[PDB]
């Protein structure tokens, strides 16, 4: 009862160069 | 030209005030006036050049400054609504939609504030493409091609580049699935959308601390990414994350769409049931306005 589980995780991320 | 300009203005006044928040019938009024007098010019006036020129000048005159534009005191209210109309067409057969978008184009050719419409449409296209709620991508590609033919070359290339970014992210996800296919699958499935910062208009949000339930997995994936590609870093946006919930406790099965904020709030209920705003605000440093909007969305 009142138990929740994680099955999927849809995230968002941005990529940029690490030189500067 | 004078008669048709006054006629378009009169139609918009007869609409008047219910067009601020409903772009469909505003654009349809403009299109009805345009099609009536275009047919009149083609049939009665033998498709003369000067008469079509008068049609064009009067139509461009009454589109950019009319009742709703005056009422909002901003000419940019005219392209904005148009952009919203586009959104209304592209949320979630082909010939009908293509004709409707061509009508959108014959409206758009009269817009002088093209950058306002283009920024609105870019932000709406980003919001559409991020998670879900997109129609057949044939229509979106056709829209981008029509903007290519009508407008210049750089902005449509920006839009095509963010389309290529979502395609590249999908290809990377397919590569990850293929890698897991010929190996031992993990205990849970992870999906990410790696997007170029320059192409997408998103802005950094307030700082958030990852809970202890996923720190080990995040560290493992970060190490794997560094091993595979050490020259790229991921700027995680926890504000735009999604989540699907299935309530396997009732007779009927429901589907709920909610973000990570919802699940964090729900997980906080494992200890207490009634929550004071002051305690959570002092513990987590959350602004009043954002939590007020969240609560309003919860109640609505």
């Amino acid at each position: 009862k009142k138990r929740f589980e994680v099955k999927k995780w849809n995230a968002v991320a941005l990529w940029a160069w690490d030189i500067v | 030209e004078t008669h048709i300009h006054n006629q378009g203005l009169a139609a918009i006044e007869k609409c008047g005030e219910a067009a601020l928040n409903d772009p469909k019938m505003y654009v349809q009024t403009v299109l009805d006036v345009h099609k009536k007098y275009n047919a009149l010019v083609m049939s009665a006036f033998n498709n003369d050049a000067g008469f079509v020129a008068a049609l064009d000048k009067a139509c461009g005159r009454f589109i950019n400054n009319n009742a709703v534009t005056k009422m909002a005191q901003s000419s940019s209210k005219s392209p904005e609504l148009l952009a919203r109309y586009c959104d209304s067409l592209l949320k979630k057969e082909e010939a009908e939609l293509e004709d409707t978008l061509n009508q959108v184009m014959v409206v758009f050719k009269y817009i002088e504030d093209k950058d306002v419409f283009q920024k609105f449409y870019a932000k709406m296209l980003a919001k559409r493409l991020v998670h879900q709620n997109s129609a057949s991508d044939d229509a979106e590609a056709s829209m981008i091609s029509k903007l290519k033919q009508a407008c210049g070359f750089e902005y449509t290339s920006k839009l095509q580049r963010m389309f290529q970014d979502i395609g590249v992210s999908k290809d990377l996800n397919e590569q990850f699935k293929k890698h897991l296919t010929n190996s031992e699958p993990l205990d849970l499935d992870f999906s990410i959308q790696v997007l170029s910062s320059g192409s997408w208009p998103f802005q950094q949000s307030c700082t958030f601390a990852l809970p202890s339930e996923l720190e080990r997995s995040y560290q493992r994936f970060t190490a794997f990414y560094a091993s595979r590609h050490s020259g790229r870093k991921l700027t995680w946006l926890y504000q735009l994350s999604k989540g699907e919930l299935v309530t396997n406790c009732f007779k009927n099965r429901y589907t709920l769409q909610a973000s990570t904020f919802q699940m964090a709030i729900l997980l906080q209920y494992n200890t207490e049931d009634a929550y004071t705003v002051q305690q959570l605000t002092d513990s987590t440093q959350i602004k009043m306005d954002i939590l007020a909007q969240v609560l309003q969305i919860l109640l609505k």
